[PDB]
């Protein structure tokens, strides 16, 4: 009998002769499973088509956006980053500057708005912690803050 | 079956074409298959033909009744003729675990025959607990199925199944597994018991077939001397007894014209008819005796209204092809001639042997449709007798009873055209000494014959 | 198969013949029926009948454009070229039974045959006995030649005798030596075979006929390259890479076949007394070595298996008898430094421990390994 | 007009009948015109969405119909016969016959008739 849900489908489209037909069922069964997987993949395509999910796609949209294209980094590390540096096309009021470093930390993140004359503080909250490394997070907002202005940080577990 | 749509497909051959068909035939067939010593009725399908007694051109059965039903014969009386010797094919099938291979089965085929059956058992390769019991005749498959191992369900399988017509299963032994496997293993000791049949035999099947009722007969393609001899007495004999039986005959395959001739004229009966010409037929040559068989059938199934004086015959060729002189001497010597005319074999004038009288009225009598006609009349009338014969009352009432239903039997005859005029009355001349067991009566009818000739004079 | 122009003469109609042979009476009658008609029309009929079928047909089978059978036969023979004949199907078929039990050579074993079906005949090459083991294996071929047998799997299974004690035959595995040819490839092939000149066997000669072969890109010819007349074929296949074993092996048959048996003679295209030979260039293996140093969080597999497809990528512009180059090699490497591509440093850049552009001679050349020194 | 053959299905086992080569049994043009026949009728109308309107019957939807005996013989007929003719090579189909044998259980009979089945006049000029 059939296995493919596709493949019986197609093969009660027919006419009924075909119940006891072992070979019409088993070409029906390979038509079903190429229809199965080509869903499959039409599904995946659907995934590859945005930065959230995209997947094996995280490639072309970072190749899209100028990043590196690294497989051997984290897939989420590779969504962070590809999210941050799109949504740096905007005014960098503290709204926006506070949710783009959070995309690309993934961690909560609090914009002081310090005191100091040109100064702008950035408070970090992470429940897991965070590792001893961090200085892509410096780096990216050196190169993103306002040019008058300097940065200080603390982080919170 | 469960309520629904059903459909099959057939061929146009297969249609029920019995219908409407007329008359009777015998013949002592040599068969290689069926019932042996004993006459059976065909409804003319040759399928029923096929089944009954099989489908080997080499052996007379299947030749001729083909020849017999394709003369559109209502019912054909066959008749298995046997040599002796006679056996059917057998086999015994043995068990496995016991070391000494016990015999468990025997399998033998339904009726005697030397057909080459066999079979071939094999392990049923989806479980070893049970096996495939395939069934042969020669090469060719005939019969699969898987049974469990016990044996008494293998005999009753083996008997069960749809397509076991040819053979049938008995069991010798009891036994726990399973029968050991085999290839084509010939079902020997069978015997069809067609070599060499003897002259004597035919007589049992003349006896058989006095029993029976028919309207003609004809033998089995055999031109010897002794056997139309003893079938002309035989058919003396029975008219004697009231069953006017018709005879066809046909020569031998090296008689020439005159030998044809001089047969004709030696025995000169009109319920006898020899065929002068071989002919051909799906490129196998037929001998007179054998062309004899379908002259027969066409006589038979043509009844009272139709005859055969330009029927255009199945045959495609014919030997000797004669000139009108040699056309004019076998018909003045009651020989039935087929004749090629423009790619058609036709048989000319409807004669019997009955030609070296013709002294008036008679000559009437040399053809096979007024004697077929002169037949039938007087089967009927035998029949309304035999439902009298001391058990009505003979008074004068009883006897105006019989000639009613005498005078209406052949009203019924005026309206197929048969017959231009007719009277029956009472037979005063052996009513004066009548008594109850028997009543005496006289009749005479005009027959209406078929057009046979045209004379036109152009006066120009 | 091109159609045949007829004369207007062997097409001619049958009236026309018939008033053409009654143009001359203007005494007697000649209507339909008569006697002069009588004595003229069959004449004219059989005269048409015999010049529009008889007459057609020789001229159909004079010419190989338009001839069949025997005929196409002979005229392919008239240029030396013969239709290939069909073989029986061959194979080997299983026997089971009692062990004391022998079978014979020329035992006839057939598949089983139906109503909708016939039984293929099928004969045993070998004699054998079960002595040893219930199961023995017998070679068998089919007693008709074509297409026809090449069998399934167990078709075999019926026996026309009967031998005492074999329980089961079946075949093991279907059969494959059966083989019919087409009359229109036969026509073709013998139309084919109608070239003019450039059949010497000269190095261009040899050239083409190595580029006839499919998978030959480029080929190459050594005249005497072993003395005695023999000829070196070199070629390249499609890609410019080393030709496989297999197409070696189609060119060597095509052009000069090495099966022939005692009773055969080749028939490649190579003609007599030349000895050839096929051959393929060295395939170059490119062995980088340099102390790589890589990115932040890069995988070094990765990022060299990456520079292993560039350096490919660019060793396969390089054709036989080419020069790699290692300063371009170099760049190769540095390119992934432009592009940031996980190489962050490199040194000691060496291909197979050479640092100078590298001449190929009787080679072609392919990737090697990219080894990292990792220099303590 | 230039049909062509198919290969055979016996529908008694449901399954095609094939060669020991294990190719399919190829068939004449009539055989596969007999073997779609065949199909067609037993193919009910409409509901086998691979097909268009044309091809199949609805036979099995007259079963629960109300009509009267006669009417369900006409209505057969019609089925039948449409279903039928839809195939070119088919010139005629008819003769058709009923027999009621159960008191509500009935076999039927009819002739299909080909374009092959056509008689020529003979003549020219």
């Amino acid at each position: 009998m059939i296995a493919s849900k596709k493949g019986k489908e197609m093969l009660l489209t027919l006419s009924p002769i075909y119940e006891q037909s072992i070979i019409m069922q088993s070409l029906y069964e390979a038509i079903g499973s190429e229809f199965d997987n080509l869903e499959l993949l039409d599904e995946e395509i659907e995934l590859q088509l945005f930065p959230q999910s995209a997947t094996w796609g995280l490639g072309f949209w970072e190749n899209r956006v100028g990043l590196i294209t690294n497989l051997d980094e984290d897939m989420e590390t590779r969504r962070r980053k590809v999210i941050a540096k799109l949504q740096s096309k905007y005014i960098m009021t503290p709204k926006r500057m506070s949710m783009i470093l959070q995309s690309y930390t993934g961690a909560n993140i609090k914009i002081n708005e310090n005191i100091s004359p040109y100064t702008f503080g950035v408070e970090l909250t992470s429940t897991q912690g965070f590792p001893k490394d961090l200085e892509d997070l410096y780096k990216r907002v050196n190169v993103i803050k306002p040019s008058h202005l300097a940065v200080s940080y603390k982080l919170v577990s | 079956e469960i309520p629904g749509f059903y459909n099959r497909f057939k061929a146009q051959a297969e249609k029920a074409a019995a219908t409407g068909l007329k008359g009777r035939l015998a013949m002592p067939i040599r068969a290689n298959w069926g019932d042996v010593g004993k006459v059976v009725t065909i409804k003319n399908d040759l399928r029923q033909l096929k089944n009954l007694f099989g489908d080997d051109m080499n052996y007379s059965a299947f030749k001729l009744g083909k020849l017999a039903l394709l003369g559109n014969v209502k019912e054909l009386l066959l008749y298995r003729l046997v040599d002796g010797n006679q056996k059917k094919g057998t086999l015994t099938l043995k068990d496995t675990t016991e070391n000494s291979a016990k015999d468990v089965i025997k399998l033998e085929t339904k009726y005697p025959t030397a057909r080459n059956f066999n079979v071939t058992i094999k392990s049923n390769l989806v479980d070893s607990d049970k096996k495939d019991f395939i069934f042969f005749e020669n090469t060719k498959q005939l019969f699969s199925s898987s049974i469990k191992g016990t044996i008494d369900e293998i005999v009753l399988e083996i008997n069960s199944n749809l397509d076991n017509e040819y053979v049938i299963a008995t069991k010798v032994a009891d036994s726990d597994t399973i029968l050991a496997n085999v290839v084509n293993q010939a079902l020997e000791g069978g015997n069809d018991g067609c070599t060499s049949i003897t002259n004597e035999s035919y007589l049992k099947a003349l006896e058989e077939f006095e029993r029976y009722s028919f309207d003609s007969f004809v033998l089995d393609g055999v031109a010897d001397e002794a056997l139309q001899e003893t079938t002309k007495a035989w058919v003396a004999k029975n008219k004697e007894l009231g069953k006017d039986i018709l005879l066809f005959l046909g020569g031998k395959t090296e008689d020439n014209i005159k030998q044809i001739n001089d047969k004709s004229k030696s025995f000169n009966d009109e319920n006898i008819v020899n065929v002068g010409s071989s002919a051909y037929y799906e490129n196998i040559k037929y001998t007179p005796s054998e062309v004899a068989v379908y002259i027969a059938a066409l006589s038979v199934s043509k009844g009272i209204t139709g005859s055969i004086c330009n029927a255009k015959t199945i045959f495609e060729e014919v030997e000797p092809r004669l000139s009108q002189s040699e056309v004019k001497e076998c018909l003045k010597s009651g020989t039935l001639v087929l004749d090629f005319d423009d790619g058609d074999v036709i048989i000319v004038d409807d004669v019997n042997t009955f030609k070296k009288y013709v002294d008036d009225k008679n000559e009437a009598m040399g053809y096979i449709s007024n004697i077929m006609f002169i037949n039938t009349i007087n089967k009927d009338t035998s029949l309304k007798r035999k439902e009298f014969v001391g058990k009505i009352f003979n008074d004068a009432t009883g006897q105006t009873t019989v000639i009613c239903a005498l005078k209406k039997y052949f009203e019924e005859l005026m309206s197929q055209g048969i017959i231009s005029e007719f009277n029956v009355d009472i037979d005063t001349e052996l009513q004066a000494t009548a008594k109850a067991d028997e009543f005496y009566w006289k009749w005479d009818a005009v027959k209406v014959d078929v057009m046979k000739k045209i004379y036109g004079t152009g006066y120009l | 198969e091109r159609e045949l122009p007829i004369p207007v003469f062997l097409t001619e109609d049958e009236d026309s013949v018939h008033e053409r042979m009654l143009s001359n009476f203007q005494d007697v009658s000649t209507l339909e029926g008569d006697f002069i008609y009588d004595a003229t029309r069959p004449t004219a009929e059989q005269i048409a009948e015999l010049k529009q079928l008889g007459l057609q047909n020789n001229l159909k089978i004079a010419f190989p454009q338009t001839s069949y059978g025997t005929y196409l036969e002979w005229l392919g023979e008239c240029k030396g070229v013969f239709k290939n004949q069909p073989t029986k199907a061959t194979g080997v078929i299983t026997f089971t039974g009692v062990q004391g039990t022998i079978i014979t050579k020329g035992t006839i074993v057939t598949t089983i045959a139906t109503d909708e079906k016939q039984s293929i005949e099928f004969e045993l090459l070998e004699t054998k006995t079960i002595g040893e083991n219930e199961t023995v294996d017998i070679k068998a071929e089919s007693r008709i030649v074509g297409t026809i047998g090449n069998v399934s799997k167990g078709s075999i299974s019926v026996l026309l005798g009967s031998i005492s004690g074999v329980k089961s035959i079946t075949n093991k595995e279907d059969f494959r030596g059966g083989t019919d040819e087409d009359e229109e490839h036969f026509r073709e092939r013998v139309l084919v075979a109608e070239q003019e000149d450039k059949l010497s066997g000269a190095s261009s000669d040899y050239i083409r006929w190595a580029k006839e072969v499919d998978g030959v890109g480029y080929a190459y010819v050594v005249s005497e390259w072993a003395g005695a007349g023999t000829v070196k074929v070199l070629i390249l296949d499609k890609n410019r890479k080393a030709a496989t074993q297999e197409l070696i092996d189609k060119v060597q048959e095509y052009i000069y076949p090495l099966n022939i048996s005692e009773g055969e003679n080749r028939d490649g295209k190579a003609p007599i007394g030349a000895l050839v030979t096929v051959v393929t260039p060295d395939t170059l293996l490119i062995n980088v070595k340099a102390s790589f140093i890589f990115s932040n969080g890069f995988s070094e597999e990765t990022v060299l298996n990456n520079l292993k497809t560039k350096i490919d990528k660019y060793l396969d512009k390089i054709d036989l008898g080419g020069t790699v180059s290692y300063n371009a090699i170099q760049a190769i490497v540095g390119s992934m430094m432009l592009t940031d591509e996980g190489i962050e440093d490199f040194s000691n850049l060496t291909i197979n421990d050479v640092k100078e552009n590298i001449k190929l001679q009787d080679q072609v050349v392919g990737i090697g390994e990219i080894v990292n020194e990792v220099v303590g | 007009l230039d049909l062509k053959g198919s290969f055979l299905f016996d529908f008694e086992k449901g399954e095609f009948v094939k060669n020991a080569d294990g190719t399919l049994k190829k068939c004449d043009k009539v055989q596969a015109y007999k073997q779609w026949c065949q199909k067609a009728i037993l193919t009910p109308r409409y509901k086998k969405a691979a097909y268009t309107n044309i091809y199949g019957s609805e036979i099995k939807d007259l079963i629960a119909s109300n009509l009267s005996q006669s009417a369900k013989e006409l209505e057969i007929t019609r089925l039948i016969k449409e279903t039928i003719l839809v195939h070119p090579y088919t010139k005629e189909v008819g003769e058709f016959s009923f027999n009621w044998l159960e008191n509500s259980r009935l076999v039927e009979y009819e002739f299909d008739v080909l374009t092959i089945d056509d008689e020529n006049i003979v003549i020219d000029g």
